[PDB]
């Protein structure tokens, strides 16, 4: 279990992996260019994870990048590391999705993904020991939802053996005006309870309140998002990317993590939460790092955690500190609230720590909680889809397409199955 | 003549194989090359025509990383390369894949490197398998292993030194599962176990060593001491001296009963320096405080089986034998009534050995005491309980299932478990 | 009353009377080396029955080590041939699931040309 | 009638046999290595019967050494009369009975007594006059009761015309080294009713309690028990040593002291009762010395003679002591003493008097009784076997080397029938 | 001319022997290499060769070599031809049925060769004296399956035995009692006549008469010599009374099982006092105190009674002791019998071993008596036979060496019905 290879789809799959991209870069010692020009021998020891190496000593991100119109990708390769990317390695369509999901599942992007599949074939084979995909995307557009969840499922096919993770990026009102978002994202959901193994749920509407609320920035823009989710990909990569006494991978993860295989979605949660391009003036003790990664305002999915249990939680703390200190934090944390944590899983927080502290922090804390509160965010989305359904508003733009308003009504009741059993499970006794 | 062979499963059977191996080289005088500037040592090394002795064990891992360390270690030079075996991937904490998914794959290839140290044998007692219970290697691989040697050895000896889970030093939620499901499997296969809980030698290692947070090498040393006593009658010619076939004859009374519970003395900081040498009464009587055994459970109320006192360093029988005369006299101990004369002692004159750079205190003394009390089936019921905490939900048995287990394998081995939490209860009482 | 007055040259005898009055063996012997010989016999039987007994023994250790090697194999075929059929079925039935994907997709798209 | 072959089998044979070659070759003049530095003419007389003269005027023991594993006859070899052994003699294996009587008997010791046999041929065609055979073993363990049991059932098949003789150590929980003791010493007492002439029952619950109570051993250790027995070992074969008016064989005794064939176990004694190394200050009187050989306290098998009856007896007197004397106190000992011995055996006991005393006394006493009070003995190791077996504890050790629990029962069965034989002529009258 | 010749069996049977013949040679002035430097009466016991040796016409056997082994090697090793003196490898164990069938087979034959090679030196052999213990495996077994052979043999030859019957003060085995039982049935109606020798009554007059605090077989043996040197005298020297086997067997038993004559010496000095008269020497003939039997005649009836003396001895005396004894004692014969004495005397006085315990005499007496009082010592030791064998006791030694168990009955019937017999005759 080594290599990953990653897949980013769509404008907003493209943002946030461009993101992705530069800021682990920057990590590991690597140079727009692809040169190493870092110190520690610690950012090559795991590198061949998400990175190839290329002659002339290069490291190229194993990473492919695809869009339906081609701006989104000119605006990557015009970006800081944009030059990084093997250029064989950018699919690209003309036609657009229209934020349309039956545009990018069944029709402009069926007649793409054949394409991307050639290129992750390529990638795969080149991998010593492949532990799986990572793709990022959102579900609100029509490439990232309706051609990433295609894609999902024809890796599927062709890789049953491997792990399949995502980094799912779910819509709100307050970002977003386009009407359609609920439509697609629950014609997703209905994909991604089915075809992966572990989904990291961000939502927009716990971005844009983090940015409005705690941060103060009136008017958020997507590199406001995307400053939190970077910070948070960046976290809840840390143990892949470098050694620990946690060996970690994407297998034991789902193992570890997950008890009923469609309860998939994990609530990230980070501290400090910090705003872009600012300097941290002071640090963050052991206690405060613990308190704030479990409190409702760091929560990267718009949902209180006291309304629901932990499953199970893996905590990473980076950063030189008192492992002894963190240790007792936990534990009280614990003990404090332990009416937050199923009781029939015993054992269910792992903590880990890592040395290296993220670009601009001495300490930093990101949390990976699979919740029953998650079903807030599911409840949400699916209030949003009745309201249009119950109307057939918009329903010409997906039947245009060839779709029929009973595959409407399947991904709804998929959507609805999911949230009883997250409630199933947060009823549930020892006893 | 007279032979035993080591096999260590996993990660905590290889770690633990390499405290017990660099032990036994400082207790023989054997150099990390293999040189050598009694002859009961060739029990457990073979010699070479260029004066080479080499241990008679077998390292496995489903995964490189650990023997890895082996391979490029100080004691690289001691093992054949033939002898580390390694595969691609781990179990991923997956009984199920520790036992058919990837140990199928590396199984044959195990067994012949076995037989190639069985050939080399004139009068083989049996093997010795160190494993953890929690591992998916640990747990899967090594009840395929001990059917495959109840297969091609008949009913060769098999003693185990198991690593039974503790929530301080836990790797994987699902640790009861694989725990369990290997007890149920292997218990038929094997003739004596000798279970470790890591909380009991956590426990030593802050309260006796004042180790605020034990690591794996402080537990691993102190396993070590233990294994070391055990094995000191094997690999020493002593005042009285006890076989393999001794070891099981003088503890297990009906087959299922095999569990040993490991007492060791003295247990002292090497930072102390006021403490005058502890006498043979003074370190028998404490094989019965609770705070020195190896699994914790409460034997003053239970009734013992067997009692075997294993000394070494400066010991004389008459001292051994007055120690024992008012063990006998001692009411708080008390004996099965079928069992008239439970005691067997070994003396090995060579000193207890301690590692340089170690934590533990050289003594003139010492003894690990091994004895069959109804008491352990403590350690069965906090295991069987957590166990059924998640079963009633069928938390992550769908991880198993999807690997090709049935559902009935789980029921199957907790129903095993149960019965034998009831033997331990009828053979302690009255006829 | 002396009467008989006998000499002669080493002594002299007389009477003094106070008052006067008013194959076979060789059969027995052969019959008794029966006897031993047969008590011998029966004794050196009885100890070539203890003999039999102890071959006995030393065969059904034998036979017993047999028949436990037998059901581990057969016990462990069983196994791993349950659990072969088993993962074949999970895949097989995950392969279905996306043959009715592809086939349901390909209604969308023909669908999508009979509305024009 | 004049060689004996002696064979010590397992830890215990080996140990106690040891001692009785470094005894016995002291009181002879033999050194360790064999060669004569004695005085007395009377110390070679009878020497061929334990010893066989080789090259350089040397005397080798008639003895072989048997051990299914190497230590303890590694131990005998470095010890002090180590090197006067015939190295031909020492038979070992290697791989142990584990104090397994199945391991000894049918699998691990069967494997070794056709050597062992090879080495006992060897030996006995070198004798002029072979009377028989002596073994020196435990019936705790594995290998002297497992397969020492089973060389007594061999040489019985193949010297049936031979007294079979045995020094036999039954176990105690005072002095134990395994749990399966009772188990071992049944099965093995089941043997010896069968196939021994005579055993001398040498008892460790006697020897522990002569140590801690008599001599005041707080810890008693096996070297503190071997001295008493290697005490009783040189007293009971006085007879066959040295010159006397008993022309004393090994067939002779079983003649006089065993009226019914099953009944052939021995309760021997001794007096006076001394602890290893330290000097006894003052000689004993024939008086003391008889009252004390009878006592309980002297006797070397953990019964109350006082519990039975002495179906026959046979003492010896050992130094220069007053032989009128010997006969009035033995007379006394008899008129004031008549309930205990069968009325139906007349002159039922035979007094010995030799003129050379043991080391370091100037007079002793050596006692062989065969009483009824013996059952006591088989009935302590019945009733530890019957709570084990009531359990079926430790049967799958016996059972894994192929046995029936048959054969527990029917060995079990014959010690029973063997204690109602004795009680049988305790309750017998004239 | 007629000769005798003398068979010893077992240690008893040859130590005795031992005795005996030097005795013999000290009487007859024989050296032990067999020369006499001198009457041809001592030819009835010693032939003589070409070169002037006198040899004993004896046999000595044993079924175990170490006793006859002290005889080739001793002082009178010359004395006998190699070929007279005959041994086994391993004894009867204290056994009847091991000496009678086991091993007593083995040597029979060989026995019986050297006896007949004896015999076909006598130009008119009188017949046998056989000495042997009741108690050995081989004084008891061999001597029994000799003399059933010596019948088959030697029909009309007259066979007389000195039988040492057992005491408890020096006994060598508990089964005693079978072993005599056992041999006195098979030999009863192949003797003649029988003189039995209590080594209780030979104990009790060393210790008493000679001051033995514990006297030795030597002691005993030296003892028994002198009576068995005054039975023989009158064969060895030209005698009057009992010259003759047959002689004994016409004085002493009048019923052919009634064959067992009581012996009385006198007197029994110690060598550590004036000469003793015929009186007091014929006297002390009829006290207890100096019979060779434990038993008391008072209470029982004589039916023979022979006066052996040596020594300076006159007619004129012996009657005159005769006739004070009939006047003092109450010695009651059997009404069928004459209440009287045969008389001999034999002008040699008696021999003693230079280095003994007896003292040299002028005169001496032997009483040969067939008293029914003899009949205790069969009560005696009939009822230790009883008591063992009510249990079955030791009997499977016996069952084991081929004999059957009807033969202890058989045996004890025999000796029942010879108690009955003296009761009879008695009464
Ligand atoms: N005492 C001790 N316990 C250990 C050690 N390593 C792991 N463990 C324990 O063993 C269990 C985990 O099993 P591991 O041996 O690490 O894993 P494995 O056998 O290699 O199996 P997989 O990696 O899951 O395929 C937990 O209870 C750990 O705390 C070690 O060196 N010593
Ligand atoms: N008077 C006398 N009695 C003896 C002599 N030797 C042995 N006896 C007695 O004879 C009886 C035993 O018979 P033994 O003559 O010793 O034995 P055995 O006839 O040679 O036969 P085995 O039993 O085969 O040795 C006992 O009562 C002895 O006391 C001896 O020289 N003189
Ligand atoms: C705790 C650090 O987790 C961050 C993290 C992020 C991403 C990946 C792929 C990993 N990988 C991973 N390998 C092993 C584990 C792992 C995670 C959690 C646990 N769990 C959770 C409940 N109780 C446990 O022991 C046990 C093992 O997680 C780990
Ligand atoms: C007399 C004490 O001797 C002890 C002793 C020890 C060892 C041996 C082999 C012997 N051997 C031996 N040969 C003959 C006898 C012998 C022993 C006992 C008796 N007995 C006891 C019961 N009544 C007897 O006359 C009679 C004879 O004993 C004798
Ligand atoms: N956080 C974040 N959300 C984005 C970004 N760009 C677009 N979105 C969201 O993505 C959804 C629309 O999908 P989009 O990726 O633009 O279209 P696609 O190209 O058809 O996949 C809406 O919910 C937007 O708010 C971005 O850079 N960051
Ligand atoms: N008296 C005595 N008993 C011993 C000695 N050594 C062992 N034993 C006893 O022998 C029994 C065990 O048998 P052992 O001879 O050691 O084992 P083996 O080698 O399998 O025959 C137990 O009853 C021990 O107490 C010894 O030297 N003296
Ligand atoms: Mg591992
Ligand atoms: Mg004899």
């Amino acid at each position: 279990m080594r290599e990953i290879v990653h897949i980013q789809a769509g404008q907003c799959g493209n943002q946030i992996g461009a993101k992705f991209w530069e800021v682990i870069s920057d990590e590991h010692g690597i140079d727009p260019t692809g040169s190493y020009h870092g110190d520690s021998d610690l950012q090559l020891e795991r590198i061949n994870v998400y990175y190839n190496e290329a002659t002339g000593n290069k490291y190229v991100p194993r990473a492919i990048l695809v869009d339906l119109e081609p701006g989104t990708m000119d605006s990557v390769r015009s970006g800081p590391f944009g030059q990084i990317f093997r250029p064989d390695n950018f699919v690209f369509g003309q036609s657009g999705a229209g934020n349309n999901w039956a545009k990018g599942h069944y029709t402009e992007g069926a007649e793409l993904v054949d394409s991307v599949l050639d290129v992750v074939r390529k990638e795969s084979e080149s991998c010593d020991c492949l532990q799986g995909f990572q793709l990022t995307h959102s579900l609100g557009g029509g490439t990232g939802s309706g051609m990433g969840t295609l894609l999902i499922s024809k890796i599927r096919e062709e890789y049953p053996d491997r792990i399949m993770n995502t980094f799912s990026v779910m819509p709100s009102p307050k970002v977003s005006d386009t009407v359609v978002e609920p439509y697609n994202a629950t014609l997703s959901v209905h994909q991604l309870v089915e075809n992966t193994d572990e989904t990291y749920c961000i939502d927009n509407e716990a971005l844009y309140d983090i940015c409005f609320r705690t941060l103060k920035l009136t008017t958020p823009t997507y590199g406001d998002l995307n400053h939190l989710v970077s910070a948070t990909m960046s976290g809840v990569t840390t143990c892949l990317r470098f050694p620990g006494q946690l060996n970690a991978d994407l297998r034991k993860l789902a193992v570890n993590m997950v008890p009923f295989p469609r309860l998939h979605f994990f609530m990230p949660g980070f501290a400090p939460l910090t705003s872009r391009g600012s300097q941290q003036y002071r640090a963050l003790t052991v206690p405060e790092l613990t308190q704030q990664m479990f409190d409702s305002k760091n929560m990267m999915a718009a949902c209180d955690p006291r309304h629901g249990r932990y499953l199970t939680v893996a905590a990473i703390f980076r950063g030189r500190m008192s492992m002894k200190e963190v240790d007792e934090q936990m534990l009280n944390v614990q003990n404090k609230n332990s009416s937050y944590f199923v009781e029939w899983i015993p054992n269910n927080v792992k903590t880990a720590v890592c040395d290296i502290p993220p670009r601009g922090l001495k300490m930093s804390a990101t949390f990976i909680g699979n919740s029953t509160a998650i079903q807030e965010l599911f409840k949400r989305i699916s209030e949003q889809f009745t309201a249009m359904f119950r109307r057939k508003a918009f329903l010409h733009w997906y039947t245009g397409e060839g779709m029929d308003e009973m595959e409407f009504t399947e991904a709804e009741s998929n959507m609805n199955d999911l949230v009883s059993e997250y409630q199933q499970y947060q009823d549930a006794t020892a006893d | 003549m007279r032979e035993c062979i080591s096999i260590h499963v996993g990660q905590a059977g290889v770690q633990i194989g390499n405290a017990c191996w660099e032990l036994y080289c400082l207790e023989h005088g054997i150099q990390p090359d293999g040189q050598m500037p009694d002859d009961s040592f060739n029990t457990f090394f073979s010699e070479t025509g260029a004066g080479k002795h080499v241990p008679r064990a077998v390292f496995v891992d489903l995964e490189p990383t650990v023997i890895d360390e082996v391979r490029t270690g100080t004691y690289r030079q001691l093992f054949h390369p033939e002898q580390l075996i390694t595969g691609k991937e781990d179990a991923a904490n997956n009984y199920a894949r520790g036992h058919y998914t990837i140990g199928k794959e590396i199984i044959d290839l195990v067994l012949d490197r076995i037989r190639k140290l069985a050939d080399q044998c004139t009068g083989l007692q049996g093997f010795l398998v160190f494993h953890s219970f929690g591992g998916g290697t640990g747990s899967g691989f090594t009840s395929l292993l001990m059917e495959r040697l109840s297969v091609d050895y008949g009913k060769k000896s098999k003693l185990e030194f198991s690593i039974y889970p503790a929530p301080q030093v836990s790797t994987a939620v699902v640790e009861p599962y694989n725990s369990i499901l290997t007890t149920h499997t292997t218990l038929e296969h094997s003739d004596c176990a000798f279970m470790v809980d890591n909380e009991a030698i956590y426990d030593i290692c802050r309260r006796n060593l004042d180790i605020e947070r034990p690591t794996y090498t402080n537990l691993n040393r102190l396993i070590s001491q233990i294994v070391s006593s055990i094995t000191a009658s094997l690999r020493f010619d002593g005042a009285l001296n006890v076989d393999l076939t001794e070891f099981q004859t003088n503890l297990v009374p009906y087959p299922r009963i095999h569990f040993p519970l490991a007492t060791y003395a003295p247990v002292i900081s090497a930072e102390k320096a006021y403490h005058e040498q502890l006498s043979v009464a003074e370190i028998t009587n404490a094989c019965f405080e609770p705070a020195n055994q190896m699994v914790k459970c409460d034997p003053r109320h239970g009734k013992y089986m067997a009692c075997c006192l294993l000394y070494r360093g400066d010991v004389v029988p008459k001292d051994v034998n007055a120690a024992i005369a008012t063990i006998k006299t001692k009411r708080s101990i008390q004996f099965v009534d079928w069992c008239p004369t439970g005691f067997k002692v070994g003396i090995n004159y060579q000193p207890p050995t301690v590692v340089p750079g170690g934590d533990l205190a050289k003594v003139q003394r010492a003894v690990c005491m091994l004895s069959n009390t109804t008491a352990i089936a403590e350690a069965w019921a906090r295991l069987d309980h957590k166990f059924d905490l998640m079963y009633a939900k069928r938390a992550f048995v769908h991880w198993y299932v999807g690997e090709g287990m049935e559902e009935g394998e789980f029921s199957e081995a907790r129903e095993d478990m149960a019965a034998l939490e009831k033997d331990y209860e009828e053979v302690g009482v009255d006829s | 009353e002396v009467i008989e007055l006998n000499k002669a040259t080493s002594g002299q005898s007389w009477e003094v009377i106070l008052k006067p009055p008013s194959e076979e063996i060789q059969k027995k012997l052969e019959a008794a080396e029966e006897r031993r010989k047969y008590q011998e016999a029966e004794l050196l039987k009885h100890l070539a029955e203890k003999r039999e007994h102890e071959r006995e023994v030393i065969q059904k250790a034998i036979e017993e080590n047999n028949n436990f090697i037998k059901m581990a194999k057969e016990k462990l075929a069983q196994k791993m041939e349950s659990n072969k059929e088993n993962r074949e079925a999970h895949l097989a039935a995950m392969l279905e699931r996306l043959q009715e994907k592809d086939k349901h997709a390909e209604e969308v798209r023909k669908n999508k040309e009979l509305k024009e």
